[PDB]
């Protein structure tokens, strides 16, 4: 062979007729094949067991997962048992007669659109409470989240105004829109005056053991509730992109449509083909959608209230030459205290721990400009920002 | 055990059967549906007038509520049985965890894990380039031992040495 | 007495010969073992990334099954979302108080009284009256009823007796399926004596080359015994009436083919005449009109190619009519399900061959294979003219789920 | 990811609802659905009639028609009164206890397999698709292991065959050992006598049971045919030419016939 004649040279490195050294050279080949079969032995074994678990789980999930979706044939075909049978009574008069008055929400919309006008005109000051804190509103979990649910009752005029898009009448969002002027933006912005003044009140050096507790509790309740709410509306365009773009974009239309689909395939038509994936039924069901910026879009102003207070504490001179990170890193210490104090306050949102590293963008970007050129003390240029690099590292998690 | 059960049906439930069945005429007359946006527009709010639809609706609340004497314990039963689609389809989503994700990707991927790094793709060659080499060790151990022995000690016993020279003809063949 | 050998340890030792003897041939077996080692590491890295990408080339179809099944992830999260949010609406709907003893008390009034359909206890009226040995063979009371009464003997979970706060079969489970499996132990020994008896009649059934057609119509008289859903072999006994009873009664069919197929021996002596016809062919050719026809080739007359449709068909009695012993394995034990209901109607298999999607194992193909090949052994003119014969034999069985592929691999 | 994704909202809502079932009649001061059949009261989000089954006293081998029936009429009467207005006369929650009980089940005919659902949620219709196509993709894996698993079985089969001839040294040899011994000397006679004595050890491996070792049967078969060959050689010699120690040749036919028709005597 092309190896064997070369191996005839390797054993022709023993002489020409060299039967003793041919024997020993064969023992060398036995050493080579010996270790090559030790590693090829165990390596082949590991590959074989990999094939064993591979076909063992292709087996175990072919059969068992075929009986997991076919266990969904068992239990989900068991779902089809009592389709027109269950609840042993007049369910036909429960879903078409007793649920006919569920299509009769008129007087609740008149006294609650009217009371949403007047009482949120009152909650444009009462649930928009400020001046100064008195526990941040006082009590912005009462106050600013009262403006959140008052804006969730006016999410009928904010988020379910985008669900009631020509449902049955014309003044449901027009005569109630002047009832939403003091109703929606006097509750949502009341929750945003209470939310920007909540996180701004949480940007107030304590801030406080009950002020940031209530205020941040509103800014995690309506923050994460707003996140699952607009995530239920973006999953109404993603559950409609899952659903109506499995209907309009089946593809069997096959034009598709002009021009309420592509765009907006798939949204696709509110009340209820574009709404009921965030509306009834729908056990949520509005989606909420309070408050949008409790700290759902207003937790950036808390870590940017220590990273805008921190970046604001630069005083770019640098007030001796590099005292930007003195007050800025002091606002980073207040960013750790306000951060851990606010995670002690609010688990879901409102500056859990990002105020520290946001203030490290404030001290990082701040110290990368006070001595950018030789405009600071050039003999004390790297010692200052490096001393706050390693020291302000050692003053935190580093 | 016969387990003779005495619920409240066929005397209670006849009020659900007959008085909530007024919706054939009462619910079709007031027409309280399509949509719940009457006084959101602040126009009519009746409309008109959801009293007979509240005679059938309240006949579901009271006449099928007095029928719900022991049937508000027993309408009240597929809260753990109409969730059969909730026990399975998420299990089908778990199966979609297992099959749309874990069977295909564990199949072709957990298949393709033990790959080259065998390695064998080197080493089985290195086994072969040992093995055949060791073959041409031992065969050349044979022929070089053969003609020196056969002509030497099998001087006498002819036609036993014919075997040996045949094997040298093969080993050098 | 039947150690870890004789499971084709004959065919293992049939590498070259057990003809004196050899430990030298044991070394030859070590050489064939290393040959398989490089062919199987060769299969390993052949399939380890290369045909593991061939398995990714399979995951076109298989990840495509995860793609329609990824619509089943959208159908499963669509149905699981409709039932997730709608079942949350059930969690607030029925449980308005919740308080299930005040809002959903169909089962809180009835923590055991809703599970009160356990009155079929216990034994043993129709277990032996509706089946003497049987009363069956007309979809009758031992097929339709006493079978399903033995399914009630298995619907009775005989070790899940009371749970004494429920207490359905506390002392009723002491002799429910002990008298139903005592009387059906007498019906079980009745079908066991009907298995050795009716299978000894199948041993008398040797209809037409070979064919055990009396074992096929007699196998129609055994589908009810293996359907018989309790379940059917309660203690591996009905299959032992289908296999351990057919253990010696494979060797009536196996001894039948063994003495049968090895008797077609007839040959020529010396054919220099036909080499003077393929020497006379090239004499008057071409340069002339041929010469040959195609001429002989006297081996083309089916001296051994007859078995290629006969001992591949009798090998397909060791395989494919043993895949009609896939109508007699248990049968095809499936399916009747209460307890002889569906196979009370549907007890007619083909069974051979017929497709390939399963996982199973069988026997009764050793000596027909070794007889066909070892018969074909000293064949020095073949397989030159029998190229597509023995290679058609190589490429015989792709698409069945039978071991005829391993026969085609033996071929 | 609970909006929507069908699982985290089902785990949070529907599985926070599960402990709400576990403390509905159980934590109603105190397991008021039963009479303490279980302290943890499994499960009370369903029946669990082997765990919580004490709605009245009996609960006996046949007296579940006595008091568990009187539990059905008892709490169906007390719940016929109290449940007439607990969720009874306010039956919007019972119209919803029929809505998400039957109309959600009417959507579970559309969340079935399949049947007349749409049917273009593709689940629906292969619920055993991992068997319908991935036992077919696993049948492409049967084309894979058609090489590889057969390589594993013939592999360990050949290694076990090395164990098998490793488990047979005097036997499964001794065809050429006693055969070459046979024509050699007498065969010593011990190279037939002692050789088929110590081989009659393992020829009684082939005789203390035989089923169905046609290997070992072939072994003592060729032992038999060779022994007959030295038999007919022996009496052929001592008969025809008759030139040796005559008592020795009659000892050869004597002992060789003794063992030969001793094993034929066992046959």
């Amino acid at each position: 062979m092309s190896s064997d004649p070369l191996q005839q040279v390797c054993d022709l490195i023993k002489g020409d007729l060299s039967l003793e050294r041919v024997r020993d050279i064969k023992e060398q080949l036995l050493k080579e094949k010996s270790v090559v079969e030790y590693q090829l032995n165990k390596e082949s074994d590991k590959y074989y067991g990999e094939v064993e678990e591979s076909l063992k789980l292709l087996n175990l999930s072919k059969n068992s997962v075929t009986s997991i979706k076919q266990q969904i044939n068992e239990v989900n075909k068991l779902g089809n048992d009592n389709r027109f049978a269950i609840n042993r009574y007049d369910i036909l008069f429960r879903a078409t007669k007793l649920y006919e008055t569920v299509n009769t929400t008129s007087s609740i919309y008149d006294r609650i659109y009217n009371f949403v006008a007047l009482m949120e005109h009152i909650e444009r000051l009462l649930v928009a409470e400020l001046a100064e804190d008195a526990l941040e509103t006082g009590c912005p979990h009462l106050l600013e989240i009262h403006f959140l649910l008052t804006s969730a009752r006016d999410f009928q005029e904010q988020v379910v105004v985008m669900a009631k898009e020509a449902t049955e009448d014309a003044q449901r969002t027009v005569m109630k829109l002047f009832s939403r002027l003091s109703g929606i933006i006097s509750k949502f912005d009341k929750l945003l005056d209470g939310l920007t003044y909540d996180i701004v009140e949480m940007a107030r050096a304590e801030q406080i053991s009950l002020a940031i507790r209530l205020f941040k509790i509103y800014d995690l309740e309506e923050r994460e509730d707003l996140r699952i709410e607009a995530i239920r509306n973006i999953i109404k365009k993603k559950e409609i992109e899952i659903e109506k773009s499995s209907i309009k974009k089946l593809p069997n239309s096959k034009n598709t449509a002009r021009l309420q689909d592509e765009t907006p395939k798939v949204i696709e038509y509110p009340t209820n083909k574009g709404l009921y994936q965030e509306i009834m039924s729908g056990t949520i069901s509005t989606r909420t959608a309070p408050r949008g910026y409790k700290h759902f879009l207003i937790n950036g102003i808390n870590n940017s209230i220590s990273e805008m207070f921190g970046e604001m504490r630069e005083k770019y001179v640098g007030d001796q030459k590099f005292d930007v990170l003195d007050n800025m890193d002091w606002i980073f210490n207040e960013l750790i205290i306000v951060k851990e104090h606010i995670a002690n306050c609010c688990p879901p949102h409102w500056n859990i721990f990002e105020v520290y590293f946001d203030q490290y963008y404030k001290e990082l970007h701040s110290l990368i400009t006070d001595l950018v050129e030789s405009e600071p003390e050039t003999i004390i240029i790297l010692d200052i920002l490096a001393f706050d690099k390693t020291f302000q590292d050692t003053l935190k998690q580093d | 055990e016969t387990q003779q059960s005495a619920m409240n049906s066929s005397l209670d439930h006849l009020q659900n059967d007959l008085n909530r069945i007024n919706l054939q005429w009462n619910r079709i007359l007031s027409d309280n549906t399509n949509p719940l946006e009457l006084a959101l527009a602040f126009l009519d709010d009746t409309s008109v007038g959801l009293g007979h639809r509240y005679e059938e609706f309240n006949q579901l609340k009271s006449q099928i509520g007095s029928h719900l004497q022991d049937v508000v314990n027993e309408h009240s039963q597929v809260f753990n049985t109409n969730v059969a689609s909730y026990g399975k389809a998420v299990s089908s989503i778990m199966q979609a965890q297992e099959q749309t994700l874990n069977l295909k990707n564990c199949l072709k991927e957990a298949n393709e894990k033990i790959t080259t790094d065998k390695g064998s793709l080197q080493e089985l060659n290195d086994n072969n380039l040992k093995y055949t080499k060791m073959i041409d060790v031992l065969v050349n151990i044979e022929e070089l031992l053969q003609i020196p022995e056969k002509i030497e000690e099998n001087i006498r016993k002819e036609n036993f040495h014919q075997v040996q020279i045949l094997l040298e003809r093969g080993f050098i063949l | 007495t039947m150690e870890n050998i004789d499971d084709e340890v004959l065919l293992e030792i049939l590498t070259d010969i057990n003809w004196s003897i050899e430990d030298d041939a044991d070394s030859m077996i070590e050489r064939i073992d290393l040959r398989l080692a490089e062919t199987e590491y060769l299969f390993n890295q052949n399939l380890l990334s290369l045909q593991k990408i061939g398995p990714n080339i399979r995951p076109y179809e298989d990840k495509v099954n995860d793609e329609c099944h990824r619509i089943i992830p959208t159908l499963s999260l669509f149905l699981m979302e409709m039932s997730n949010f709608s079942n949350d609406i059930e969690n607030v709907e029925s449980q308005d108080n919740g308080l299930q003893v005040e809002s959903a008390n169909k089962k809180l009034l009835w923590n055991t009284l809703d599970e009160l359909l356990k009155t079929v206890s216990l034994d043993e009226i129709s277990l032996n009256q509706l089946l003497e040995c049987p009363i069956r063979e007309k979809n009758l009371p031992w097929m339709e009823n006493q079978l399903n009464l033995l399914l009630k003997a298995f619907q009775a979970i005989g070790s899940d007796g009371n749970e004494v706060e429920y207490n359905l079969r506390e002392i009723s489970g002491l002799k429910q399926r002990l008298q139903f499996y005592e009387k059906v132990t007498k019906i079980f020994l009745n079908r066991i004596v009907e298995e050795m008896q009716k299978k000894f009649s199948n041993i008398r059934g040797q209809d037409i080359s070979h064919d055990q057609m009396i074992r096929i119509l007699t196998t129609l008289l055994i589908f009810s015994p293996l359907i018989l859903f309790c379940k059917e072999i309660s203690q591996k006994s009905y299959q032992a009436i289908v296999e351990n009873w057919n253990v010696s009664i494979q060797p009536v069919y196996m001894e039948l083919w063994t003495k049968k197929i090895s008797q077609l021996q007839g040959i020529d002596t010396n054919d220099e005449k036909m080499n003077e016809l393929s020497l006379s062919q090239l004499l008057n050719e071409w340069d002339t009109f041929r010469k040959e026809r195609k001429t002989n080739d006297i081996n083309p007359v089916f001296k051994n190619s007859f078995s290629l449709l006969t001992e591949c068909l009798q090998t397909m009695r060791q395989e494919c009519i043993v895949y009609q012993n896939f109508v007699e394995v248990f049968f095809h034990i499936s399916s009747k399900h209460n307890f002889e209901e569906y196979i009370k109607h549907f007890n007619d298999p083909d069974a051979p061959p017929i497709l390939l999607d399963t996982v199973k194992v069988m026997q009764s193909d050793r000596e027909a294979a070794v007889i066909e090949t070892q018969l074909v052994s000293r064949i020095f003119q073949p397989i030159v003219t029998r190229l597509s014969s023995y290679f058609v034999e190589l490429v015989k069985a792709e698409p069945t789920v039978a071991p005829a592929l391993t026969f085609y691999l033996e071929n | 990811k609970e909006s929507r994704a069908y699982l985290n909202d089902e785990s949070l809502s529907y599985i926070r609802d599960p402990l709400n079932g576990q403390e509905m009649s159980k934590e109603l001061q105190h397991l008021p659905n039963d009479s303490m059949r279980l302290n943890y009261l499994v499960n009370s989000k369903q029946f669990n009639v082997k765990a919580f089954l004490r709605d009245m006293h009996k609960q006996d081998s046949f007296n579940d028609l006595n008091n568990s029936l009187d539990r059905l009429d008892s709490d169906i009467q007390d719940q016929s009164i109290h449940l007439k207005q607990l969720v009874g006369k306010n039956f919007t929650k019972y119209v919803k206890i029929k809505n998400k009980l039957d109309q959600i089940y009417k959507e579970f005919d559309e969340k079935t397999n399949e049947k007349n659902q749409c049917d273009s949620p593709k689940e629906n219709q292969i619920n055993v698709e991992s068997l319908n196509k991935k036992v077919d993709e696993v049948i492409r894996t049967t084309t894979f292991k058609l090489k590889p698993l057969m390589d594993n079985y013939q592999k360990i089969l050949n290694y076990q065959a090395t164990k098998k001839f490793i488990e047979l040294n005097k036997f499964y040899f001794n065809l050429p050992k006693s055969l070459k011994r046979c024509l050699t000397n007498n065969d010593f006679n011990e190279f037939i006598i002692e050789y088929s004595k110590g081989l009659t050890l393992r020829r009684r491996f082939n005789q203390s049971s035989d089923a169905s070792q046609s290997l070992v049967i072939k072994r003592i078969w060729t032992q038999i045919e060779n022994l007959l060959v030295t038999y007919k050689d022996l009496i052929w010699n001592s008969l025809i030419n008759s030139n040796f120690n005559i008592d020795q040749p009659q000892e050869t036919i004597l002992s060789l016939f003794s063992k030969l028709l001793n094993l034929e005597n066992f046959i």
